[PDB]
C-alpha cells in the first residue's frame, strides 16, 4: 500500500473533475438543427452568432449549443438515436422552393423528412422549432406562380399573407403525438435580428413545461 | 453503370475458386478445435470464487 | 400532586363527555362509516404504493414523496380502524396510558400527512424555480425530508403522551381530549395553518412564475390546467381540515359552546382528508393510472 | 447490351455458387452434434459495477493485459477502468461529445475513439510531462466512423458509414489502403488472430472478408434479412459469426463458405447490438435491445443463460482476452463485469 492511495487520491480527483464538467454542462442548451438539401441552415447560424458543426452562443444569461450535421450523407436510422434528449429540433424549411423540382418537388421531400423526423421513435417528447425562411422571395415569386403546383387541394389566393398559413398548418398536421411536444413557427426576419429572441422563448417554455411535467403539475 | 459490373463479376470470379471442403469436415473441424480448448475456459467451467480474479 | 391514580370516569366528568353504556344508533353508524373509510385509505394506499414500487418509471422524488404519503395515509387508516372498537362502550374501560397511545397515534399520523403535503408542495416550487436546465439533485435530499417528517410527527405525537398533558393541570383541559391540554390543541392548529399558509403561497407562486414566463410563447391551455390542479388540491385541505381546525380554537375561546356535538363527523372529514389524498395527487399522471390493473 | 449480359452472367455466377455451397452441404451440424451431451445452464453474477459516466454508453474495449478497458460516452469523456480494483486511471476529455467506436492498444500504450466528426483521434497514455494529448487525428473519412480496431502500434483498421473500410498509417496520416465493395453503412468489424484477414459487416444484409495484405474481398456471405449490427471472429480462425437487427445471429464457417449454424428464438425479436465469443467457442455471448444479454451455444444453438442486469439498452459487450469475466455497457450509464 506504499502507493495504492494514490490511486485512490487521483480517482476522487477525477470524479470531482467529472462532477463538475457535469454541472457545466448541465446548464447548456441542446438544439438539433435540422433541414433538406437547401434551405436558410447557414443564414440561421449566421443570424444567431467537415462531420458535424457545433455553434455554442449565449443570450440572456442562458448558453446554447447547435448541432449541424448535413454533410453526414449516410443513413440517418443509425445515428439519429445519439441526439436523444436534446432540449429541441430546429427545423429548417425554404419556401422560395415550393414550386422548384430536386424528379420530384422539393416541398414534398421537405415535408417528407419532417414526419419522418417529428414521428420517429426517438423524438416523442422532443420539441421542433420551425422556421420558415425565405419570406420576401416566397412572396415575389408567389405572384408569378401559384402554391396549386405543390399543394393542389389548396383553394385560396395567390398571396403571402394565406399561402405561408397554409404551408403552416399542413406542415403542423404531419405531426400525431399532438399531446407530448408541442411545435413553434416563426417566418424569419431578416432585418429585426429577433431569431435569437424567438429560440430563448421557445427553449424557455420548453424547460417551463417539462419541469412542470417532471412533478405533478402536468 | 459499366465498370461496377464488370468489377462485380470479377469479385464473384475469384469466389466460386476455393478450395471449398465438405460441410461434415468443417464441422467436426470445428467440434474438435472446440473440445480441445474446453478446459481452458472459465466462463465453460465455473471457477472457484478463490483463484477468479474478479470474484474476490 | 397531581392524579396518576383517577380513572377516565372522572377526567370524562370534569367535562361535559358522556360514556356510553351501549350501542347507540349514532355509535353503529360512525362505525361503519369509518370502517368503509378505513378500508377504503388502506385499499387505495397500498396499492399506491404498490404500483410506485413496481414501476421502474416512478423512481424519482416526487414519486417517493408520494409513496411516503401513501404510507403515512395508510398509517392515518389504521391508527383510525384502532380508534373504531375502542369507542363508545369500549372505551369506558381504557385507562389513561391506553388513551394516551390511541390519540398519540391520529396525531402523529395526521401530522406526518400534513408534512408530506408541505413537502410535496416545496419540492415541486423547487423542480419548478430551478431555471437551470436539469440540475439533477443527488437524491439525498429526499430521505432528510422524509426522515424529518417522521420524526417531527413522532415529536408531536409523543409529546402529550409524555410531559405536555393536562393530567396535571385539571382546570386548563379540553372537553373533545379531557386528558390533553388547550395549549397542545393552540399549537397543533397554528402548525396546520401555517402549513395551508405556506403551500398557498408557494403555489400561488409558481402559477405566478409560470403565467409570467409562458405568456410570450402563448400566442389545452397551461394557466387552466394549473388553476384547477392548485384549486383542487387547496380546496380538499380547506373543506376538510377548516371546520375541524376551528374547532378547537371554539373549545380553547368559546366556553359554553357546544363543541362535543360535531366533533365525530369533523374527524370522520378529517381522515376523509388522507382518503382523498391518493386521488389527487395520482388522477393527472397517466402513467400511473395506466400501471394500475 | 453489355450490361444486360453481364447481369445475366452475373447472376449465372450466382447459381453456380449457390449450386457448389449445396453440394457441399453434405449434412448439418444439428445432426453432427447431436451426439454430444449438452453443457447445461450457465449462470454468471455481476461481479463489478462502474460508474462516473454522466450520459449513456456507446462502447467499451478490453485490453491485452485482461485489467484494464476502456469505455465511451456521449457525454463527451473517455474513460479507462480497472476492472480488479475499479479504479479510474484516465479520463480524457474529448473535443467532440460523440463518439461511437473505442480501442485499447495491444501493447497498452495507445487509445482510439471516434464517431459523428468523422475523425479517429488516438491518443497516448504516455504523459511524459502532462495530461493525456491527442497523439493523432486521422481524417478523409466521409462519414461517421463505427468502429476501429488496432491492428498494430502503427497500423489501424477503421470502419465507416460511407460504404469502405480504411488501413492507416499513425506516422504519415494518410489512407495506406482502402476497401470498398460494400453497398451500406459498415457497422462493425472484426480482426482475425493473425491480423491477414479480417470481416466486415454492413446494412447490406451480406458481410465480406478482406485481405489487408492485397486489398481485395475473399468471400461474400449472405442470408441475414436486415443489418448487420456485429460481428465477431472465431478463435480457431476457420469461421465468424454474426448479428443483425432481426433477432437471429448466424455462424459462418470460411473452409465451408455457407450458413453453418442459425440462433433465433421466437420469444425475442428485438434487434442484437454486440456479439462475442469465449476463449473456447463454446458460448456465443450476444446482447440484446429488451435489456439483456443471451448465451448460446455455438454447436448446439441453444440458450444456456441470461443476463439482465441494466436498466436500458445493452450498447456494448465484450469478453477478456483470457475469457475469465465479461464485461457490458448499456445507456443507463453503468458497466457491469460477470463472472
Ligand atoms: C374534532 C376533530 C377536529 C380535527 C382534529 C384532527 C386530529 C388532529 C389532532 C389534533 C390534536 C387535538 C385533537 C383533540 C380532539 C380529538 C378528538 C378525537 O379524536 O377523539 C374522538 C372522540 O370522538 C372519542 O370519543 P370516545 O371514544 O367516546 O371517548
Amino acid at each position: 500500500s506504499a502507493e495504492d492511495k494514490a490511486a485512490v487520491e487521483r480517482s476522487k480527483m477525477i470524479d470531482r473533475n467529472l462532477r463538475e464538467d457535469g454541472e457545466k454542462a448541465a446548464r447548456e442548451v441542446k438544439l438539433l438543427l435540422l433541414g433538406a438539401g437547401e434551405s436558410g441552415k447557414s443564414t440561421i447560424v449566421k443570424q444567431m452568432k467537415t462531420g458535424i458543426v457545433e455553434t455554442h452562443f449565449t443570450f440572456k444569461d442562458l448558453h446554447f449549443k447547435m448541432f449541424d450535421v448535413g454533410a453526414q450523407r449516410s443513413e440517418r436510422k443509425k445515428w439519429i438515436h445519439c441526439f436523444e434528449g436534446v432540449t429541441a429540433i430546429i427545423f429548417c424549411v425554404a419556401l422560395s422552393d415550393y414550386d422548384l423540382v430536386l424528379e420530384m418537388n422539393r416541398m414534398h421531400e421537405s415535408m417528407k423528412l419532417f414526419d419522418s423526423i417529428c414521428n420517429n421513435k426517438w423524438f416523442t417528447d422532443t420539441s421542433i422549432i420551425l422556421f420558415l425562411n425565405k419570406k420576401d422571395l416566397f412572396e415575389e415569386k408567389i405572384k408569378k406562380s401559384p402554391l396549386t403546383i405543390c399543394y393542389p387541394e389548396y383553394a385560396g389566393s395567390n398571396t403571402y399573407e394565406e399561402a405561408a398559413a397554409y404551408i403552416q398548418c399542413q406542415f403542423e398536421d404531419l405531426n400525431k403525438r399532438k399531446d407530448t411536444k408541442e411545435i413553434y413557427t416563426h417566418f424569419t426576419c431578416a432585418t429585426d435580428t429577433k431569431n435569437v429572441q424567438f429560440v430563448f422563448d421557445a427553449v424557455t417554455d420548453v424547460i417551463i413545461k417539462n419541469n412542470l411535467k417532471d412533478c405533478g403539475l402536468f | 453503370s459499366i465498370a461496377q459490373a464488370r468489377k462485380l463479376v470479377e469479385q464473384l470470379k475469384m469466389e466460386a475458386n476455393i478450395d471449398r471442403i465438405k460441410v461434415s469436415k468443417a464441422a467436426a473441424d470445428l467440434m474438435a478445435y472446440c473440445e480441445a480448448h474446453a478446459k481452458e475456459d472459465p466462463l465453460l467451467t465455473p471457477v472457484p470464487a478463490s483463484e477468479n480474479p474478479f470474484r474476490e | 400532586q397531581c392524579f396518576y391514580n383517577e380513572s377516565i370516569a372522572f377526567f370524562y366528568n370534569r367535562s361535559g363527555k358522556h360514556l356510553a353504556t351501549e350501542w347507540n344508533t349514532v355509535s353503529k353508524l360512525v362505525m361503519g362509516l369509518g370502517i368503509t373509510v378505513c378500508i377504503f385509505i388502506m385499499l387505495a394506499n397500498l396499492l399506491v404504493m404498490v404500483a410506485i414500487y413496481v414501476n421502474r418509471r416512478f423512481h424519482f422524488p416526487i414519486y417517493y414523496l408520494m409513496a411516503n404519503l401513501a404510507a403515512a395515509d395508510f398509517f392515518a387508516g389504521l391508527a383510525y380502524f384502532y380508534l373504531m372498537f375502542n369507542t363508545g362502550p369500549n372505551t369506558r374501560r381504557l385507562t389513561v396510558s391506553t388513551w394516551l397511545l390511541r390519540q398519540g397515534l391520529i396525531d402523529t399520523s395526521l401530522t406526518a400527512s400534513v408534512a408530506n403535503l408541505l413537502a410535496i408542495a416545496i419540492e415541486r416550487h423547487i423542480t419548478v424555480f430551478r431555471m437551470q436546465l436539469h440540475t439533477r439533485m443527488s437524491n439525498r435530499r429526499v430521505v432528510v425530508v422524509i426522515v424529518v417528517i417522521w420524526t417531527m410527527a413522532i415529536v408531536m405525537g409523543a409529546i402529550p403522551s409524555v410531559g405536555w398533558n393536562c393530567i396535571c393541570d385539571i382546570e386548563n383541559c379540553s372537553n373533545m381530549a379531557p386528558l390533553y391540554s388547550d395549549s397542545y390543541l393552540v399549537f397543533w392548529a397554528i402548525f396546520n395553518l401555517v402549513t395551508f399558509v405556506v403551500m398557498v403561497v408557494l403555489y400561488a407562486h409558481i402559477f405566478g412564475y409560470v403565467r409570467q414566463r409562458t405568456m410570450r410563447m402563448s400566442r389545452r391551455d397551461t394557466m387552466m390546467s394549473l388553476l384547477k390542479t392548485v384549486v383542487i388540491v387547496l380546496g380538499a385541505f380547506i373543506i376538510c381540515w377548516t371546520p375541524g381546525l376551528v374547532l378547537l380554537l371554539l373549545d380553547v375561546c368559546c366556553p359554553q359552546c357546544d363543541v362535543l356535538a360535531y366533533e365525530k363527523f369533523f374527524l370522520l372529514l378529517a381522515e376523509f382528508n388522507s382518503a382523498m389524498n391518493p386521488i389527487i395527487y395520482s388522477y393527472r399522471d397517466k402513467e400511473m393510472s395506466a400501471t394500475f390493473r | 447490351s453489355e450490361l444486360d449480359q453481364l447481369r445475366q452472367e452475373a447472376e449465372q455466377l450466382k447459381n453456380q455458387i449457390r449450386d457448389a455451397r449445396k453440394a457441399c452441404a453434405d449434412a448439418t451440424l444439428s445432426q453432427i452434434t447431436n451426439n454430444i451431451d449438452p453443457v447445461g445452464r450457465i449462470q454468471m453474477r455481476t461481479r463489478r459495477t462502474l460508474r462516473g459516466h454522466l450520459a449513456k454508453i456507446y462502447a467499451m474495449h478490453w485490453g491485452t493485459d485482461s485489467r484494464l478497458l476502456v469505455s465511451a460516452s456521449q457525454d463527451g469523456k473517455l474513460i479507462i477502468w480497472d476492472s480488479y480494483t475499479t479504479n479510474k486511471v484516465h479520463a480524457i476529455p474529448l473535443r467532440s461529445s460523440w463518439v461511437m467506436t473505442c480501442a485499447y492498444a495491444p501493447s497498452g500504450n495507445y487509445v482510439a475513439c471516434g464517431g459523428l466528426d468523422n475523425i479517429c483521434s488516438i491518443y497516448n497514455l504516455k504523459t511524459r510531462e502532462g495530461n493525456v494529448r491527442v497523439s493523432r487525428e486521422l481524417a478523409g473519412h466521409t462519414g461517421y466512423l463505427s468502429c476501429c480496431r488496432f491492428l498494430d502500434d502503427n497500423q489501424i483498421v477503421t470502419s465507416s458509414g460511407d460504404t469502405t473500410c480504411a488501413l492507416w498509417d499513425i506516422e504519415t496520416g494518410q489512407q495506406t489502403t482502402t476497401f470498398t465493395g460494400h453497398t451500406g453503412d459498415v457497422m462493425s468489424l472484426s480482426l482475425a488472430p493473425d491480423t491477414r484477414l479480417f470481416v466486415s459487416g454492413a446494412c447490406d444484409a451480406s458481410a465480406k472478408l478482406w485481405d489487408v495484405r492485397e486489398g481485395m474481398c475473399r468471400q461474400t456471405f449472405t442470408g441475414h434479412e436486415s443489418d448487420i449490427n456485429a460481428i465477431c471472429f472465431f478463435p480457431n480462425g476457420n469461421a465468424f459469426a454474426t448479428g443483425s437487427d432481426d433477432a437471429t445471429c448466424r455462424l459462418f464457417d470460411l473452409r465451408a463458405d455457407q450458413e453453418l449454424m442459425t440462433y433465433s428464438h421466437d420469444n425475442i425479436i428485438c434487434g442484437i447490438t454486440s456479439v462475442s465469443f469465449s476463449k473456447s467457442g463454446r458460448l456465443l455471448l450476444a446482447g440484446y435491445d429488451d435489456f439483456n444479454c443471451n448465451v448460446w451455444d455455438a454447436l448446439k444453438a441453444d440458450r444456456a443463460g441470461v443476463l439482465a442486469g441494466h436498466d436500458n439498452r445493452v450498447s456494448c459487450l465484450g469478453v477478456t482476452d483470457d475469457g475469465m469475466a465479461v464485461a457490458t455497457g448499456s445507456w443507463d450509464s453503468f458497466l457491469k463485469i460477470w463472472n
